[PDB]
């Protein structure tokens, strides 16, 4: 029914029996830049391509390069703008 | 227009969160089968003249729509036969290459399916020569390659249809 | 990446790419074991870069977390260190991906609209940068901090 | 006294928080070996007479611990040494089936290195019986659960050294 | 729990565990993926029920919200809120546990002498806990109404 | 008309083929989920009136909109909000119970932005509304019906916006 | 699917579906691997359902192969087994589905016009599902077999 | 019943059975047995759950039984509990009858008007059948609650 | 039985029965009938039960059939046979009840009493009977020598 304060040293001062005598973790939350940081919803699917390719600027106009003439006297530059003209202004190729 | 890298990438920017190991999983799988993807770049683009004709060699002449009649009769619908076909072919490389069928659904299929009703080409034909292709460069690329290199080509069949 | 600023590249001029861009192909993906861990390490320390780059940050420039200035008080000071997460997720994203690209295409088109309109100084945020890639590259290790290190360069050359 | 589902809720009790998602995969870890434990304590008590048998075959017998001029000699203190044995397994048993060691630091591990330098009876003939213990019962249950119980051999054997 | 108190049941005996009580902790561990389902349900809408918890029960018994009663005030009903909050709590590891024991070693136990000493009446905190039990059973199914209201009988019949 | 099981029944009827061995798995994939839409839909239907009255408390009302002037002012207006609401829920039940979000373009997404713009209801407060709504039922069905009960308001939010 | 036809049902009063209906898609659920295999013994053999069915379609009603008729000759005779291999793919379909809104959406609402705008009797096609029907339900053990005789004669029952 | 709701729908577009339509039946015959002992313990606690519903609703609703309510005098609230007997009337075949509409029918299309013209709330009594809820189910297995509260929902929802 | 053990449990802290505690004796009622497809099949094959698997005792020990020990070959192996028919007998009353008792309070409680006045090694019938389950749990089946093997393993560790 009792026991001695020095033989409850002894049976629950262990390593493993001491988290259910006082506290042992204190666990620090998520820091509040990483919590401002989540869109509030941690889960998605099928949407992930509704937010990806389906905003506003439709990833052709800032994926496509253009092409000037610098280089006059160079041959084979000047062979893939002639391609690149027959290509904006017939905008299909003009070999057939 | 996306990647292997770049729809990892951002559909984990637009989650917010960081690279998880589940994404790197499949950012290193990308990863393994580099020197099989930039191998079969290189085989596609040696007989790209050669890789169309057999395909319609199996499927499309020799038989009615060669033929007047048919949709291809005339050189200027013939020429142009073999370069709708072989956009079908350079951008299945690059739905390759990037290990993502993006390229198709941007620039290939937005609006392929009403231009083929408003010129008469029938779409039946031209994914059965789509299947005609298929098999051949997988005959030609290796074994390898030719089993990514068809789905790609599929996704174009469950487009087309 | 370099594959798809390749591929839109031999788009335009529309035909098959050169064995001389498929060689930079070859050389990106047989070094992508290494760009992924660079990566890697950078996740997993994600909490112990931020907040010593930032308590760096206040230190160096007081004038910020001071009150009257922008980022005083304790959401403030916490929005002003999700500002500085943004930017790392970012270069994550761009070791991984080999390029700037990533990061040219979403951290850095108009940040000097932004933060004239949002009234934050954009020298002092240049500097929490600088303060992130001091930690980042001390975490890393003697090689591969050099090339980490490069689109760390980019982001304060973006700014300024 | 508590086990493997007490912790994690006393864990997550004294921090006020509810059982989040950082705290119920340690009790789904729990659950999965749930039905691994208990076909394991059930070989152990079938053969509890045979495991602390094989134990001191390996180390006790016919040394000259057992001489004369030893500790164990008397029968009186055999029979402790089995029983001072048996009570190091049977605690054993009810570690790994509550997965957790505090069972062992109440009762097992309460004052028994100072017992027995009271006693006289040597510690370093112990940490070799139960290290004898162990290779006989990873052989018997299984190198799954063999593992689990080794930790609950050795979490006596760090008590006693 | 059932595994840390069938311990010592066989533990105080010097026995091992019979076959009996192995049935006990094997249909447990299996139990172990669905009613952790159920605390995850608990734990999502608890602001749902704490609030709803109180309205049902300071319609019942008014006296204790006005004035002369022991929870008037503005903050006086917040703690009084979050002293029925802790309630939520236990039952949450109530149900992960299968048992009684972490209800009964954390709020149980000397709850007459802590209100006593305090001032607030016992039965009307446990009156709040009965309109606890009919809004968690509505967040419910069927199936999960005993196995939930059998662990909120258990805090009521002990404090009443 | 479009299910989840008639999905890859059309995707097998148009080849002409019959129940190929990626076609079983896909379909024995939505038996597996069989036990959470059953479970999830009950729990909606019995919470469906205190899911709403919690949604438009959290976003819609002590603003603009619940003022004069405001689209859901009047005593029509705003018993007609809570029922044009409500439709959103029971028919975003019936997708989850059907597993494919095609039964919202055939009922709910057809006329649905020519009404709201002849009727000067705010699109994106509708918008804001469901996505109110659908972190408030994720908290009642678990986490894991609440990936698939989130997948089906932001088809809805996305075919309003 | 049954689920397709029980949302309709529920959708035609407004209202949500009833736990009466519920269970009826729960036990769909988990009987519905059994389904699975049933059907497998159909496209398992679908050779041997078409080979002695058509056997005795010209013994019933021996005279659609004489001439004067349509199935008179190798190729219009082959438009009958090409129209008999397209019915019991959708009872394939309708065996899985647990409704046979699959065979109602496909193969049945216009059977009554399309084939005297064809020339094939309708009392000749539902002697050639009837005589499946012989053989098909004899292909498999009869408690399996009775539900799977429970869906292709409600087609000879929509020809007839 | 649950035959009801097939053999009108296929009355009113001129059909037969769907056999998805039958296995309802099918299943509705052998879940009989477990569905008629429900109302045959409801039968047996007719006299149990009535008491203490109104001591439910009573301690709540006190107004009714208040000078100025319109169940006043002892005259009043006899015929009051004997209502809600009328409810549990209803109640103990709808378990019968397997869904809602026989309750349909005699239950609940005149109680808004018959109530408000017989002077009493309609709140109330709509009080009255969910204070009957928490004693009814509870007085049953635990399995069953869903089952025998099913129909409760419908006495709620269409009164309230 | 399991109800027997089931009262007890609850009688020694003065209570009613658990609700979890009678889904362990309603889960035995609808899984009563296996046990007893689990007894005759021990009661059909006793005769190459029992002389092959005392046959493996007497092949691991030959020290038993020698004389000087307990046994000789004319009858005292002969009554070796029932002395382990009687622990097969005791199994199935054991298996059938879902308990340990029907093993214990008939065969185990004094044995070591018992056969220390006999003359027999305890331990080489606890090596016997280990091999009489090792040919019993391949009898049956795999699935059912599981919860019948908690019952095997229970002597074993209760002679020695
Ligand atoms: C050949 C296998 C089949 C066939 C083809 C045929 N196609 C065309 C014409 C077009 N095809 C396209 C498609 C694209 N152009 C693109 O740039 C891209 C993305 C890379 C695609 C997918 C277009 C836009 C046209 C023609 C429109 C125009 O000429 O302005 C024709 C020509 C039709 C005509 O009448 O000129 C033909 C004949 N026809 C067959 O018979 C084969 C089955
Ligand atoms: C008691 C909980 C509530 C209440 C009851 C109340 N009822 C009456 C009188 C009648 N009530 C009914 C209603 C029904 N009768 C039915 O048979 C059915 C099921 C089909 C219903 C819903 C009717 C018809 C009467 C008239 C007498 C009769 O039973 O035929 C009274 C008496 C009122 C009077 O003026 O005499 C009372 C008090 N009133 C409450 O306040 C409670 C909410
Ligand atoms: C003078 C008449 C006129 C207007 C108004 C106009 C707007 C306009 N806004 C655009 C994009 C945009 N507009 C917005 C604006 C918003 N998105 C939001 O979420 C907010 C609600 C809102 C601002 C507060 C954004 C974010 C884009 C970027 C598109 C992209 O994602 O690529 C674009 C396409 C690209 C561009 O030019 O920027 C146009 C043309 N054009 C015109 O000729
Ligand atoms: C990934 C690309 C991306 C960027 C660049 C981005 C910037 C961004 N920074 C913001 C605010 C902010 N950012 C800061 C940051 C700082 N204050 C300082 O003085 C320091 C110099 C600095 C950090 C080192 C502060 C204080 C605010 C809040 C502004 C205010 O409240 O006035 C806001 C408005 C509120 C918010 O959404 O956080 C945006 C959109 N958001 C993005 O998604
Ligand atoms: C689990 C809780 C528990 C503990 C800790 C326990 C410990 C325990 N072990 C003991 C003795 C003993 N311990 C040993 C030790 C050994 N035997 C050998 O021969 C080897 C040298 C060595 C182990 C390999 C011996 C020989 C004795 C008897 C000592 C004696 O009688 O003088 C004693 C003294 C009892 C006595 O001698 O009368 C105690 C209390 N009993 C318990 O129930
Ligand atoms: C999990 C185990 C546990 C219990 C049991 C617990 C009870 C508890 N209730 C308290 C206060 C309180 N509790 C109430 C509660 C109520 N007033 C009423 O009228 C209602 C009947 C009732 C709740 C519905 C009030 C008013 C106080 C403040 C008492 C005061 O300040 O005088 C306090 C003192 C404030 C504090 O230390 O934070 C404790 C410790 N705390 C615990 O951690
Ligand atoms: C699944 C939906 C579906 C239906 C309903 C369908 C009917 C169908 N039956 C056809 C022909 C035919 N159908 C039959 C019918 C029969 N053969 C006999 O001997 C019997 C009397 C009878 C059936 C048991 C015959 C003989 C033809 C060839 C007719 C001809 O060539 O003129 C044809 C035209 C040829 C073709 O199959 O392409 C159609 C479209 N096809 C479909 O895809
Ligand atoms: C169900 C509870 C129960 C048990 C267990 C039981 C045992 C039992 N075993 C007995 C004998 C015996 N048992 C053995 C058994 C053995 N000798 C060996 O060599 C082997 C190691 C070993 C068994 C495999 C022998 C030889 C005898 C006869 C002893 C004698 O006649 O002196 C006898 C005396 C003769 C008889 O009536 O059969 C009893 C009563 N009675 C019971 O009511």
């Amino acid at each position: 029914r009792y026991l001695t304060p020095g033989g409850l040293s002894l049976r629950s001062m262990r390593v493993g029996t001491l988290a259910e005598k006082m506290t042992m973790v204190k666990d620090e939350p998520t820091p509040r830049f990483v919590e401002l940081g989540t869109p509030t919803d941690q889960m998605k699917g099928e949407l992930e391509i509704d937010n990806q390719i389906k905003q506003g600027v439709n990833k052709r106009r800032e994926q496509s390069k253009v092409f000037k003439l610098t280089n006059v006297t160079d041959k084979v530059a000047l062979q893939t703008t002639i391609g690149a003209i027959y290509r904006q202004i017939f905008e299909r190729d003009i070999d057939p | 227009m996306q990647d292997a890298i770049t729809s990892v990438i951002n559909s984990s920017d637009v989650q917010g969160k960081y690279l998880d190991a589940s994404a790197i999983q499949k950012l290193k799988a990308y990863f393994a089968t580099g020197e099989l993807r930039v191998r079969a770049a290189t085989t596609i683009s040696a007989n790209a003249a050669n890789i169309v004709k057999e395909a319609v060699a199996k499927s499309l002449l020799y038989s009615d729509i060669t033929r007047p009649g048919g949709n291809m009769y005339t050189t200027r619908r013939y020429a142009a036969c073999i370069r709708d076909l072989d956009y079908y072919l350079r951008y299945a490389t690059y739905a390759m290459l990037a290990g993502d069928p993006s390229i198709l659904d941007e620039r290939v299929l937005n609006g392929l399916k009403e231009t083929y009703n408003s010129l008469g080409v029938p779409i039946g034909a031209t994914v059965q020569a789509i299947q005609a292709m298929k098999e051949v460069t997988a005959g030609l690329v290796g074994a390898d390659a030719g089993k990514e290199m068809g789905i790609y080509f599929d996704y174009i069949c469950s487009g087309l249809s | 990446s370099i594959v798809t600023k390749s591929i839109v590249n031999a788009d335009a001029e529309a035909r098959y790419l050169s064995p001389g861009e498929l060689d930079r192909i070859k050389s990106f993906v047989t070094s992508g074991e290494r760009r992924v861990r660079i990566a890697e390490t950078m996740t997993g320390a994600r909490e112990r870069i931020i907040k010593e780059a930032g308590n760096q940050l206040f230190q160096k420039r007081p004038d910020v977390v001071s009150p009257g200035g922008n980022a005083y008080g304790e959401e403030m000071t916490a929005t002003c260190l999700r500002d500085l997460d943004y930017y790392l997720r970012l270069i994550t994203y761009g070791i991984v991906a080999g390029d700037v690209t990533p990061i040219e295409e979403i951290g850095v088109v108009g940040v000097r609209e932004m933060y004239k309109s949002l009234g934050t100084p954009i020298e002092a945020v240049a500097e929490g940068v600088r303060a992130m890639k001091s930690v980042a590259t001390s975490l890393l290790s003697g090689e591969d901090a050099a090339e980490a290190g490069a689109y760390f360069d980019y982001l304060i050359g973006a700014m300024s």
